[PDB]
This record gives C-alpha cells, structure tokens and sequence, in this order.
C-alpha cells in the first residue's frame, strides 16, 4: 500500500480559485473498509469527499479524497496531515503536508523559439517551443492559445521545473506545441500565456508568427531633406 | 422544475456583486452548481444589466449563516445564449453541491457619459464614467465620425460642425484621461464599442481635451 | 493592401512594414521582407523646445527599442479576466515635431520699461489655443 | 535549436536545445562535445523519456547547455551526438553554429 499526498500549487489556486487537498492511495485490496480522514494540527476533523475509481489491471483500487479549506488558513502556515485506515493494516498511516516558507522571488523570462528549418522540409508537422527560466520558487503554469480560444491540452506537453546548473536557487521549464506545416505556412498566430507569483501583474503573454520572424530581405531606405522638420 | 424568475445578487456591495440567489417559485434559495464557468456568470450579469462578468469563485463557509437552501438542478449555459430561461437544466435529481460553498460573481459598473461646461447641455467637455470615476477623452484623433456617435446617444441631434472657435468656452479638465486614440467608424450604439488604446494609458495633457457641440 | 504596418513612430519618423512574396511555387522558399523608411531633419536642433540649443549632426536608431509593445492586454481564462504585460523591456528623444502636438515657449517682451513674458508658438501653425 | 537572439542581446548567456523524438523503445543517451572533446556531465541537464500524446508508442526528450556570450561570439562549435540501437551506426550528429543560417541581403537606398 502506497499513499501519496500532493499539496495544492499556486497554479491550481490561480484557476480553480479553490484550495483542495488530495491523498492518493494506491495498491488497495478492500475498498469497503477504508477511511480517508483529514485533521488539523489540534485534532479537529475536516469533512472529506471520498470517491472510488474503476478497477485496475493489477487487481488494485485507487482512493481519491478531496478536503477543502480556503486559502486564509492554509497560507498562514498551519500544518495538515492525511490518515488512511485499512482492516488489513494494524496501524493507520500518517502523511503530513505543508507549504515551505522563506524563499526569494525572482522574475522569470519568456522565450519563444520558431520551428527548425530542417523539420518543415518533410511536409509533416512543426514544433514551437515556449521557454520559461530563472524563476523562484519552482512553481509555473503555462497554457497555449490561438485566436483567443484555448487549445486542446493534448496538442502540447509541459514538463516539471528543473534546477539550473549555472545559477543556484533558480529553475527552468519548457513547453512544446505541435501544429501542421500548412497551418504554419498559411500565417496563423499563436500565444504562450505564463503565470507565476513573482510577476508584476501575475500574467505574461508572447506571440509568434511566420511573418514576424527572421527576414531574408532588409530593404532599408533613407531620405534626407532640409525642410521636413516635422512628421504627421 | 422551477423556472428562475430572476437573480438579485444579495449580500454584496451594490447589486453587481455578491452571492448568486436564483428566485425559486415563491421563496428563493442560493445555488452552488458545479462547473460554474464564466459563461453562466455572463448570463447572470446580463440578467441585471450591470455589464461584463469579471470573476467567479466559491468561498469557504465559516459561520456565514447560509440559511438559504440549495437547488437540485444544473444550469449548463453556453454563455452566448439568452436569459436563464433558455439554457438546458437537468431533470431534478440530487445536488452537485458536495462541499458547502457559496457561489460569488463580480459584474462591472455600467457605462455613462455626459457633457460638462456647456449651456442647456448638448455642448461642452466630454466626461466618461468608468471604475466609478469620470474622466476626459484625448483629442489626438477626433474626426467628424467620432462626433456624431456621442451626439445621438444623448439625443442631442446631428452635430453642426462648430470648429474650434467656440470650443474655448469650456476649458481644460482635471480628471484622468480615460480614453485615447478613439476611432469610431460606424454608428454602433456606444463610444465603448469603438477601438481605443486602453483605460488609463495616454500621451496627452489636460490642455488638449475633446469638446463636442451637437445641434441641441 | 499586401503590407502590414508594425510601427509608425513620429518623433524618429520611422515606419516598418513586413510582407511575404510567393516566390516560385514551393511553400518553403518564400522570402520574408522587412522595409524601413527613415526621414531625417537637417535643420532641427538638439532640444526641440529650446531655440538656443546647438544644431544636431548625429542620429542613432535602435530597432530593438522601436518595435516594442508596452500596454497591458486582456486575456480570458474561462474563469476570470486578467491584464497581461506584453514585454518586460518597458526619456526618449523626439527628433522631429508631432502634428498632433503643440510646442510653446516663454519669451521676455520689453515695452516702455515693463517686461511682459508671453507664450509663443515655435511651430508654424500646429494647434490653436 | 539556435540560441535566442534577445537572450544574447541582453548579454548574459545562450540556450542550445537538442530536440530528439521518434524513437522506440524508450532507450536514448545524448552527450555534448565541443571541438571533438566531450564536455563534463555537469555542463548539460538531461530530460527523461515520456510518451508522445499524438502518436502512441513514441518517446522523446531533450538536453540544454548554457554557454557564455563571449564564448558563443568567438565562434566555438557545439554538437549533440545521440546513441540509439535502431540507428545504422548507432551514432547520429546534428551541428549548428553562429554562421548556421541563410545568407541575407541589404538593399540600402540613400536619397540625398
Ligand atoms: C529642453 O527644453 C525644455 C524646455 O525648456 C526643458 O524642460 C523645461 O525645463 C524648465 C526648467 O529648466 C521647466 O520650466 C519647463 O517646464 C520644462 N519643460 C517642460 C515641457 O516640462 C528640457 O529640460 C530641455 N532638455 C534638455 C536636455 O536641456
Ligand atoms: C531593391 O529595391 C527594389 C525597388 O527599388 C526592389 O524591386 C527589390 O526587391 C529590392 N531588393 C530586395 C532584395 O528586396
Ligand atoms: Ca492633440
Ligand atoms: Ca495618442
């Protein structure tokens, strides 16, 4: 039996606007005699919401339990813990969670990389890259858009933050989007929305397009006059 | 199933903010349907006419005296549809309100405009209401097309093209320059329906203001 | 109709347009063109609001600080509406005058001993008071 | 992927990406060499295999090496050697540089 308890990141707080706590329980045999319980630091009980999923190929059951407490209590530093009781387990399991304190805030940078030239010669697909780097702490939320409407989640894959070898205390992440070659040659526009706590306005946006990229021609023109001292 | 007679948005500052209160036949109760996206909040705001939905969230219930019962049907609404009457609802059944949370909604202040400084109205400086504050509009781009749109909204008749000779009788302003680079092409219905720069960003001075004189 | 305007600066009189030409027929062999048009004044001085300033004979045009966006935009996230910063890069010198702007100055006028300072119009016509 | 131009403009460092996809099963090893000399393992960060949602049965990963701005400007070369059983010689290489690109033109006109 394995029990995983993930805390609610600021990415979930930004969108869901609701702070919920989940205690994943794996490798479960008897689901008719289980209890997912949530308690505070003093011993008070919190109303839980236990949902039993479908079956698994390895004859195991997964327990998903949500507990909701609004952000005023959680961000203050109070500690929580998860308890899973089983008739086969002589002793209930105890797993505690809490948010760390005392980390500096550094503003992240956003980089959009156009697709490689050697990829579009195959007439198959393209790959756009949204790069976010140098941020603390390690929390980031990236979402792609087109024409103001959210894209399907599968069209893109986002990874977890990873440490930066050249700078202690800073991390980075990536995002990859796949589109058709004819769509990119047509001239459609894309957008990378990135949200992090350290931003001045908490949300940043960049846009890439075929026309506004690397030009082969630089038709520069300069006109000299001694009477044009103003421009409309 | 009950048909909502209206929404009131009680327990909030004004009537454009607060808790969603669906009017049930006779006595009315609060609703906490799941999947409460901004689309339903837009229809709720359009019910009152406040303006655009800006935010929706569910708040923890800590002795908030939620005496109002909860509804027993969902209100999946596309947002672009009409009043709450015209959007599908589930066939009664159980409630989706597992966690006891109230539904919040934040509409926006409606638009308004007027002329200040001119006799018997229909003349003077232009003031536009937004965020509960009046402000001036920059004259960097004020064509004749942008003059008639303001005039008909207040029912002051077609503008008589007064030039700038009589535009010195109103003077400058002191308020924030809310709008800039306003370009109104068609009649539309309101000045906000045109293309502008942004609310609060400008490159003008109170000396350069907009004065509009209609027929009256 | 086939060109899109990116910047239309007036102080530096800079204007940039981009256009894609369907050269040949292979979609992967179309060139991207960038046009820059600059009009330089030869009679304006260092400070356009001070006639006593010396003449200007050096012009610098940075293209990274010209094609920059500095106005928060609205983004819909299906649960709220937020304002987003377009760029993080966001005292610039105005080489030429702007038609949509008025330029004035203060000058001492002496007559019968008394001195009356009066607002002037450095620009020929520009706007009216 | 050649480094971002704005990152270089601000003059701190550069980002080189080695994007490898379309291999099965999940077994891949990427390295970074400069001028024929392999670099230390503490110079690049290696990702992990993970399935592609679009085409099932395909995995992909990447590796990034940060270089100094002066080192990138001096003209040094970099490459991303990859190893996979399915490859003919089990070794494939892609190489980029500062000069990697397409020749441009300058149609300057001066109207006196
Ligand atoms: C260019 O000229 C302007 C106008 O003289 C200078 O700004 C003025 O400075 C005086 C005081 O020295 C103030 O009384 C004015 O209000 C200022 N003008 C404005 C529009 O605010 C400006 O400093 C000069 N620039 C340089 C580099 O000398
Ligand atoms: C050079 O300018 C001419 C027009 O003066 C134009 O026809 C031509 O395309 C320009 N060259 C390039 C490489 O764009
Ligand atoms: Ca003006
Ligand atoms: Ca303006």
């Amino acid at each position: 039996i394995r029990v995983f308890a993930i805390p609610p990141s600021f990415a979930s707080i930004f969108l869901t606007k609701s702070t919920k706590l989940t205690c994943l329980v794996t490798d479960l045999t008897t689901y008719d005699s289980v209890t997912i319980s949530w308690t505070r630091q003093n011993g008070e009980a919190v109303k839980t919401h236990t949902n039993i999923s479908e079956s698994h190929p390895n004859a195991t059951f997964s327990a998903v339990g949500e507990a909701s407490i609004c952000e005023d209590d959680w961000n203050s530093g109070e500690r929580f813990t998860c308890t899973v009781t089983h008739t086969d387990l002589p002793s209930p399991l105890k797993q505690t969670i809490s948010r760390p304190k005392g980390v500096a805030l550094h503003r992240p940078d956003v980089y959009l990389l156009p697709p490689a030239r050697e990829q579009l010669n195959l007439r198959e697909s393209a790959t756009i890259t949204c790069l976010v780097t140098g941020f603390s702490p390690a929390d980031v939320f990236v979402q792609w858009m087109q024409r103001g409407q959210p894209l399907s989640p599968e069209k893109y894959v986002t990874s977890a933050p990873m440490p930066e070898p050249q700078a202690p205390g800073r991390y980075f992440a990536h995002s990859i989007l796949t589109v058709s070659e004819e769509e990119w040659n047509t001239g459609e526009t894309y957008t990378c929305v990135v949200a992090h706590e350290a931003l001045p306005n908490r949300v940043t946006e960049r846009t890439v397009d075929k026309s506004t990229g690397k030009p082969t021609l630089y038709n520069v023109s300069l006109v000299m006059s001694d009477t044009a001292g103003t421009c409309y | 199933s009950p048909v909502p007679e209206g929404v009131r948005l009680a327990d909030g500052p004004g009537h454009c903010k607060g808790r969603v209160e669906v009017k049930h036949q006779n006595q009315w109760y609060t609703v906490c349907q799941t999947g409460w996206s901004l689309r339903a909040a837009k229809v709720v705001c359009r019910q009152l006419g406040c303006g655009r939905a800006v935010l929706t969230q569910k708040r923890c219930n800590k002795h908030a005296y939620g005496r109002k019962p909860i509804w027993l049907s969902q209100m999946s609404c596309s947002g672009r549809e009409a009043t709450l009457q015209d959007c599908p609802s589930g066939p009664w059944g159980k409630n989706t309100c597992n966690h006891d949370e109230d539904t919040w909604v934040e509409c926006e202040d409606p638009f308004d405009l007027r002329l200040v400084g001119g006799d018997n109205l229909c003349s003077g400086r232009l003031e536009v209401l937004h965020k509960g504050v009046w402000g001036s509009v920059c004259d960097d781009n004020w064509g004749e097309k942008e003059d008639q749109v303001v005039c008909k909204q207040l029912g002051c008749g077609k503008s008589l093209s007064p030039s700038f000779r009589d535009r010195k009788c109103y003077g400058p302003g002191v308020g924030r320059i809310w709008l800039d680079n306003v370009r109104c092409s068609g009649e539309e219905q309101s000045l906000e329906q045109c293309q502008h720069r942004f609310w609060g960003f400008h490159d003008c001075t109170h000396q350069e203001d907009v004065a509009v004189i209609c027929s009256g | 109709d086939e060109r899109i305007v990116l910047v239309d600066n007036k102080c530096k009189c800079a204007r940039i347009t981009s256009r894609i030409i369907r050269s040949s027929e292979d979609p992967n062999e179309d060139i991207v063109e960038r046009n820059i048009r600059i009009i330089v004044p030869l009679n304006n001085r260092e400070n356009i609001s001070d006639p006593t300033s010396p003449l200007r004979t050096r012009f610098v045009y940075h293209l990274s600080d010209l094609c920059k966006k500095c106005d928060p935009t609205e983004v819909e996230l299906d649960n709220q509406i937020v304002t987003a910063t377009q760029s993080n890069i966001c005292t610039e010198t105005c080489y030429t005058y702007d038609r949509n702007k008025c330029y004035t100055a203060v000058v001492p006028l002496v007559y019968g001993g008394e001195t009356k300072m009066v607002e002037t119009a450095l620009t020929p016509d520009a706007c009216y008071p």
